[PDB]
């Protein structure tokens, strides 16, 4: 009697997406054609006999990503009608996909929206995720959540943004709309994960050992990640954390909640089991600055608050045993007005694998979610990357003839000073 | 209330007493009651050097020595044995005559009063804070953040309370608006 | 006759409850089908007190269960002996807290309590002669810490002459698994002074070190740390199930172990507790048995009894033995540690003898004493929620459900009021 | 009545009291699961002056064991008779002294202590009526010299009228096994004879010596040596667990054996001792068990008795047999010897008979005399402490935590004044 | 509850490691992959299930030696992260190690070491290993030696150097190096075991009979003296011996802690059972000046202290018969203020064979550990070839080009001229 809602919107989250849905079907037993041949009722609905349909629903603009999903193997599993598409892209214009497009679209997606709820009797809350340099993505996500906010509420939503590398960059005109598109969702969201590609890249090829990665193995790192968070609605574990359990242990204030995350172990089985994968190592590793998933340095800045997940046949005296440790350590220092900052959940299910991956089979593994001080640096290098081009209003031709005012672009370059002055403001000892 | 000039001294004496009696290390096995009590109301010869070493005493010339000592106790101890609070003041009225023994121009009335005011018995909280143990703990087995925590409680203060008394007024007159306001729409939807 | 009625909130008092009623039910040989299997007649004389009768010859728990969520009673129904409990007693939300003490006791916990309430009002009107009321929670969660202690004051506003009981499992800053604990903590404290008869603290720091260093068993699990909690909470009542040389009630321990109203808050411990390995070597004797009940790492609190000094203690021994040798032995644990007891209240110990021993053991004793060295956890406390509460961290949450910061500031105080007074005897001197 | 405790400390005194402990519970017919098997009834008539009665009927001895370094209780348990020791009285450090006497007396042995002196109060309070105590400990090892002889101070300190027991094993120069060995021993006869009631010097040389040339047996062990201490510890205390003619508990030897208070240490030797093979050769009678109690290669000592003189002898005669013989034979002895004897005290001797002999022995002899031929041992000892010390070799391990050379200075000097004042005596006339 | 920990950096050290590890496990019984088909704790920890974990850690910068590890049959027993490796060697350059690679590498050694010291309970101090003629085995070491001397403080650290040959060589520059890390390991490490390849070399030779030896066959007898060294701790033995009981027996002053080794029996299986193999002839071979485990006579110097090791059924009676006999000798004398030089432990396990090696199997073997005078000859010829060199000022651009100053050559000449004059100070007699 516990459910949630994935929203996947624009080409990199409906390739986030099916990383996603490879691994939950994987998880629960469930084939690829939809039939098996009571956990799974968090993701999926029971038709009355048979197949499975699961609670997510695929926007996008430009239909070349829909029909190929439409076309795979997974054409039996989602519902024929939840996989709206339109037929004109965006092109990275983020007025495009806020002002012009996206609304024509955004009436059926909230009518998809309200038959999936209708179904749910105990809905925990909604998850969304976009990549945000993005024209249809960012727009699209903003609209959304702008109108859910109204329709529901009180209802939780979680953000799996992708924000731009400092300096990799595949587009041109991305901090525009990244800038936005914050401020959109700055006021809208209740949690925001940072996903930038370079940390992750960094990631794979100092552990996985891959010297020319593809998406797809940053997207099953994702979506690892996101098992790993929601493991605790459907699996038995000595200490639950459900999703409602969040706004009141790692948000001190509502305007903060951009934080960051981290997974171990990371390990593929050619040199996997000559180590031991003790608890007291991963939980070391899963620390380490280097294995962040975003590319920020957390030597930089304090700590404010660690929620930190396990899953496995971790004991909690050992876990204890562990966080004594790194109370202990002078490199790794927390806020003053914050005594104590961990929240541990531990569950029994270990991570599951997915056969021609990436990542071996192990019985004990970490995912922490931390929000730091540190993390204005990523706000402040994207603030010097729009005020450089803003200065000669360059690229604004294109944004000012899709509908948005002069001004507007103005107003979000103030609430990032608002937000760093805010950072910079909880940050200081009293 | 008071106290005599000699028993001042005399209660204060007597508190003393009373704490080197409790010190006494007992050997033996499943005593009586009423030996415990006896032992409780007596000193033995290793507290009574006890004291004598904690008020700097012991040992400081040839007539204070560990040896002098114990051939004084048994000599004037009850049962040679054990001091009761009579026999312990005539005990340190003896030590002060040995202390000072070398001082020939002094009166053993002057020596007395000379060893009450270097042990300073006249001032209760400097005398007390001499005092000092033997051993115990409360029996517990035993063996970053050790330093002490003195949790100031903040003063709900006339100034501070003042405004949180009023609020208890308010809160009191709130309750009984919302018991007539309730007794009101009772009244009104009756 | 004299018998009283269960009552657990949250999940961490379900699971305490799902092991006391294991141990309950083995003690008096009921199958977890409900059907009598014992031994001896005594078995079923008293079986009044915790257990009720229905037809057909099976025994049903008097028990009431209560939680925000479903999922936690949705489990201990599939665990043993989980078919005895009622499933009319069980009432549960769809929405839960989140861990927020606001939500638990002020927006959702005030509108479901009663239906809880009409059960209970059920439960209690019906039986025999009520003894009163015994409460299993904890503080380090917001539903449980809210609800139940709202219900406490509910129920002592009806019967306010009964006696009521609370086993509290109060947040230890060693093993913090919430970032927001001091919060609850400390609003729950408030209450909790003002409405419960006696109170019982337990921490996870203390079980952990028990359990690794007098049992020496490698890996701890929450099943052994609610099975010491279950056979502390079973050695309190025997001797009102079973006959005894010496019988006392649980009235008759509030009468001999509170010595003020606002002072009743003990710590406990159980005894023996010996390795699997050395339980050959040790010989069970009184002398044993009372060298390890006032043993310092035996108490079931993290707080150090040689820091500070008794004001009462209480012994309740199990089995058939000479009653002289328990009282010399409670006279030479008194006089060989007179500096940790207080003078102004002399022969300030209580013993009571109960012929019927744990199933398994010749001999057992349970140890519940009130000492002024208590203050050092609620001075810890205090620090750490005038440490987080100084820059107003996270209590935006709270303040959005009705509630202020007056209610936190007089709850503050209160709380510092009691530290400052319960110490106030320790200095005290006749 | 009248009943001692057992205190051991060290891998020396814990190796001693293994074997003493399995000796008594043999001569009582107590099994090593503590149930007695016994055939006569002397064999429980006295049993409370060892060991404790416990519920179940079965008894544990009354010792206290305590080292620096768990792994030689962790060893003992596993031994036979292991099982008997209660578990509650094994205290342990996790550190060690390392042969060091500073660290196992100043720095690690003063905090330790305090855990062993509640267990040795809780044992000697308790006592129905306490004659003393005995000590078994080794002066050449760090921690055993350190914190048993510091362990003397604090119970004399306490009881001072009880009389106390020392078995001390010197570190001879012919079998050395630890190149520190001066240094802890001349610190530790400082103290010891500042505290000891009686002392009893025991040497491997000595042991060795015998095991070769009377038992003649070809591979010693240190079972054999601990053996033959166990032996001789028991005989001291026979007729104090037996009836006989002429009872003669300890403090009746301390009265006659020590005529001024710094001159008590003795050497011991146990009679009849006779090879495998010869043992049906020989014939048990008095004369032969007087012949052999007072040869020198029998004393367990590698002093040589007929360099000095005695100043007193005691014999502890076990088994029935006529006293008018044992008079006549200890006069012959005396006369025919009359250079070894001291003249101004006549009538040197003292004699005692139990009527109970040891199990499997007609006849048995303890032999425990006060000799000025011990000057010999603290002679060589000085010499090698004063040879060492010039040089100021291996002086910093101890100077490192806290203690300085006068204190070596004054333990040499006072070793010194001892070593000459005992032998004052010998050139002593009337 | 006993616990050390071995670092093992550089190709001399990895490839030693090797060596024990082999050994250790095949003693404990553990299989390759680390599966088992109380004694283990010393040198392992369990996991819980299963495997256990050696407490060692591998240091270098050049990858060839740990990639072969990685893939070799242990690759499933050691942690995947504690293999620490580099990617630019040192290349024999000293000041590379110590400033410019080996300090961004230093960072991860500590915090694993803390990670695998939390873990240890009862840490009887560090292991390290490093050849001495190299770049980063050298300068590692000392920096690491430096940090754990201020991060621990007293914490016991072992040093198992292996000094260059007197003329047989491998570099040509290694006598500087050489000289700079006994500059830093004199003030930083407890104990210094010399260990060059030539007089093991003539060992197998003479002994062995092998006339083509490799490193392999060297290393195997290194980590059989280890293993004796360390037996003592994980093995019942009836006279024990600790790593703390060492500098009260074998320094007698701070500066003096290098000591040579030697090992006895060494012989093959072809002619092993012909001779009897007493423990008389076995420790009269072992002080064979041809014996000695490092290139040095012993006939050219007195003996400050000997601590030598027995394992198997050898007899305490035995050992001192045969310390007498070399006490006896005129070839062999001590210094005049040690009049006891001889501190002897004896241990009941028989040394381990390993299948294919050259030992063969014994029931009886002895390991020492001497101090003597003779060892300041290695110290003069390696002065005298330092000083050839540093005259022209040779290879010196290689050090100053990597950030180590002019003057740092000849403070560590100076105090080696310190060393040589405070040995000629202490060998004379008074
Ligand atoms: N992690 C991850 N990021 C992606 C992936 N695909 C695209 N991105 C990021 O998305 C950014 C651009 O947005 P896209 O998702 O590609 O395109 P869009 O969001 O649909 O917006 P439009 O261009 O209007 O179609 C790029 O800067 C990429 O970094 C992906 O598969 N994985
Ligand atoms: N006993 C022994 N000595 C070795 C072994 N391997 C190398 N050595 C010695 O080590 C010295 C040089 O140091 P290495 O260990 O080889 O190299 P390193 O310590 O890693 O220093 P780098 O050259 O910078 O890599 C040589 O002079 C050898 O004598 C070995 O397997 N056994
Ligand atoms: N003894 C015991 N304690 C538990 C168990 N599960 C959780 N806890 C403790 O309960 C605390 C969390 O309480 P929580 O589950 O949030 O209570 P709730 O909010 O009422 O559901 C943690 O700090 C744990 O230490 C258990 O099975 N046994
Ligand atoms: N009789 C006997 N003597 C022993 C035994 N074990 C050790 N010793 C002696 O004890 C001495 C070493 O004492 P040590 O073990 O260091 O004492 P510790 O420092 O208190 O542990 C050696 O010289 C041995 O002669 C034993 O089992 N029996
Ligand atoms: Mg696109
Ligand atoms: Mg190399």
């Amino acid at each position: 009697m516990r459910e949630v809602i994935s929203i996947h919107v624009g080409q990199g989250g409906i390739q986030v997406g099916n990383a996603c849905w490879e691994l939950f079907c994987l998880e629960h037993g469930i084939q690829p054609d939809g039939q098996m041949p009571d956990a799974f009722n968090t993701f999926f609905s029971e038709t009355g006999a048979g197949k499975h349909v699961p609670r997510a629903v695929f926007l996008d603009l430009e239909p070349t990503v829909i029909d190929e999903v439409r076309t795979g193997t997974y054409r039996q599993l989602f519902h024929p009608e939840q996989l709206i598409s339109g037929k004109e892209d965006a092109a990275n214009n983020f007025a495009r996909g806020h002002y012009t497009i996206g609304k024509e679209i955004v009436d059926l997606c909230l009518d998809r929206i309200r038959k999936l709820a209708d179904n749910c009797t105990g809905l925990q809350g909604f998850l969304v995720f976009n990549s945000v340099g993005g024209g249809t993505g960012s727009g699209l996500g903003s609209l959304l959540l702008e109108r859910l906010s109204v329709d529901y509420g009180k209802k939780s939503k979680l953000g799996f943004t992708i924000y731009p590398s400092p300096q990799v960059s595949t587009a041109v005109v991305e901090p525009y709309n990244s800038i936005l598109s914050t401020h959109s969702l700055l006021e809208h969201t209740d949690v925001a994960v940072m996903l930038d590609n370079e940390a992750i890249y960094d990631i794979c090829r100092r552990n996985l050992d891959i010297e020319r990665p593809t998406y797809t193995n940053l997207n099953r790192l994702i979506a690892q990640v996101i098992s790993s968070l929601t493991a605790s609605l459907r699996f038995d574990g000595a200490l639950n954390v459900d999703i409602t359990e969040f706004q009141t242990n790692l948000v001190p204030y509502p305007r903060i909640h951009f934080m960051l995350s981290s997974y171990a172990p990371i390990i593929s089985a050619e040199k996997a089991y000559h180590e031991q994968l003790s608890v007291a190592e991963i939980t070391n590793s899963a620390f380490e600055p280097a294995n962040m998933m975003a590319k920020c340095d957390p030597r930089h800045g304090k700590y404010m608050a660690c929620s930190m997940m396990y899953r496995g046949d971790v004991v909690p005296k050992d876990v204890n045993a562990s966080i004594a440790t790194i109370k202990t350590k002078r490199t790794i220092q927390f806020v003053d007005w914050c005594p104590t900052g961990f929240k541990v959940g531990i569950n029994y299910q270990p991570p599951t694998v997915v056969p021609g991956g990436d990542l071996a089979k192990v019985m004990r593994a970490v995912c922490m979610i931390s929000n730091s001080t540190a993390i204005a640096e990523v706000f402040s290098r994207l603030d010097h990357k729009f005020d450089l081009m803003y200065a000669k209003r360059a690229f604004v031709h294109w944004y000012v003839g899709e509908g948005m005012e002069e001004g507007e672009f103005s107003e979000a370059r103030e609430d990032l000073a608002a937000l760093e002055k805010d950072y910079e403001e909880v940050g200081i000892e009293t | 209330k008071n106290l005599t000039k000699e028993q001042i001294r005399m209660k204060n004496l007597k508190e003393a007493f009373n704490f080197y009696c409790k010190q006494q290390n007992v050997t033996g096995v499943a005593f009586t009651f009423d030996r415990i009590v006896h032992e409780q109301n007596v000193i033995n010869l290793a507290c009574f050097m006890l004291f004598l070493k904690q008020f700097n005493i012991l040992n400081k010339n040839k007539y204070v020595t560990k040896r002098e000592i114990q051939i004084m106790f048994k000599k004037y101890a009850l049962n040679y044995k054990e001091l009761d609070l009579d026999h312990f003041k005539i005990m340190i009225e003896k030590v002060a005559i040995a202390f000072y023994k070398e001082e020939e121009n002094l009166s053993n009335i002057d020596r007395v009063e000379k060893l009450y005011q270097y042990i300073e018995i006249d001032n209760i909280h400097k005398f007390r804070s001499k005092f000092g143990l033997l051993n115990q703990p409360f029996n517990i087995q035993v063996k970053p953040f050790d330093q002490g925590r003195d949790i100031v409680l903040k003063k709900v203060d006339p100034v501070v309370r003042q405004k949180v008394k009023q609020f208890q007024e308010f809160k009191k007159s709130q309750q009984a608006l919302q018991i007539m306001q309730l007794d009101q729409k009772n009244i009104n939807q009756s | 006759m004299r018998e009283i009625v269960h009552i657990q909130g949250g999940q961490c008092g379900n699971q305490i409850g799902a092991k006391f009623w294991e141990v309950i039910s083995d003690e008096h040989g009921i199958d977890p089908t409900g059907t009598y299997h014992g031994d001896s007649d005594l078995q079923l004389e008293r079986i009044n007190v915790y257990y009720n009768e229905a037809t057909g010859g099976r025994y049903v728990p008097r028990a009431i269960l209560m939680d925000l969520e479903p999922g936690t009673m949705d489990s201990v129904r599939a665990g043993p002996f989980g078919q005895l409990f009622r499933p009319d007693n069980f009432v549960f939300g769809q929405t839960g807290a989140g861990n927020n003490w606001a939500k638990g006791h002020y927006t959702e916990g005030a509108e479901l309590i009663d239906s809880v309430l009409d059960v209970v009002r059920k439960e209690a009107e019906g039986c025999d002669c009520l003894q009163g009321f015994q409460i299993t929670h904890s503080l380090g969660g917001g539903t449980g810490s809210g609800m139940g202690t709202l219900l406490i004051s509910k129920v002592r506003e009806e019967y306010p002459d009964r006696i009521m009981e609370t086993f509290s499992v109060v947040p230890s800053p060693k093993v913090s698994d919430t970032v927001v604990e001091p919060y609850n903590a400390t609003l729950s404290v408030h209450q909790l002074v003002e409405n419960a008869d006696e109170c019982m603290v337990i921490d996870n720091e203390a079980l952990y070190d028990i359990c690794f260093r007098t049992l020496k068993l490698t890996t701890p699990t929450y099943g052994d740390l609610n099975h010491l909690v279950s056979a502390a909470m079973s050695g309190v009542t025997c001797c009102l199930r079973f006959p005894g040389q010496l019988n006392s009630d649980l009235r008759k321990l509030a009468v001999n172990l509170i010595p003020f109203p606002r002072l009743h808050f003990f710590m406990i411990g159980f005894a023996p507790l010996t390795s699997r390995g050395s339980q050959q070597y040790r010989a069970l004797t009184v002398p044993e048995l009372t060298q390890q009940m006032f043993d310092a790492k035996n108490m079931m609190c993290a707080a150090d009894p040689r820091h500070g000094r008794y004001l009462t203690a209480s012994a309740l021994f199990r089995g058939r033995m000479s009653t002289k040798e328990v009282d010399e032995q409670m006279l030479n644990v008194q006089n060989k540690n007179s500096s940790y007891f207080v003078e102004w209240i002399p022969n300030n110990i209580k013993s009571s003898i109960c012929d019927i021993p744990p199933k398994g053991l010749k001999m057992a004793v349970t140890f519940v004493g009130n000492s002024t060295a208590i203050q050092e956890m609620f001075k810890r406390v205090a620090e750490q929620f005038t440490a987080m509460f100084r820059r107003k961290a996270f209590l935006h949450w709270y303040t959005g459900e009705g509630m202020d910061e007056m209610e936190f500031t007089e709850a503050e105080s209160n709380m510092n009021d009691l530290v400052s007074e319960y110490q106030q005897y320790q200095d005290a001197t006749a």
